[PDB]
């Protein structure tokens, strides 16, 4: 099934970080995360 | 006890430590470009950061 999820940010736990700008998707092993603005 | 135990800034263990294994932008670390050590952290996918 798909259900929301939230998330902050904390040092070792979830460390969010801005999209590769090289090819528009990150890295592996590093799941999306929208933020809101 | 001074003199015995004067260590040094110690060193870097291999590609294990916190130091290394997640970069700071203090720290600099590389290799040769387009070589062995190139296509052995590109081709391994925990040694992508």
């Amino acid at each position: 099934d798909h259900l929301s999820i939230v998330t902050l940010e904390e040092a070792p736990f979830v460390i969010v970080e801005s999209v590769d700008p090289l090819s528009g998707t990150c890295m592996r092993n590093t799941v999306p995360c929208q933020k809101r603005i | 006890a001074f003199l015995v135990l004067d260590r040094p800034e110690e060193r870097i263990t291999g590609i294990n430590d916190p130091r290394l294994r997640n970069p700071s932008d203090k720290f600099i670390y590389a290799t040769v470009k387009q070589s062995s050590v190139d296509i052995y952290f590109r081709r391994q996918v925990e040694l992508s950061t």
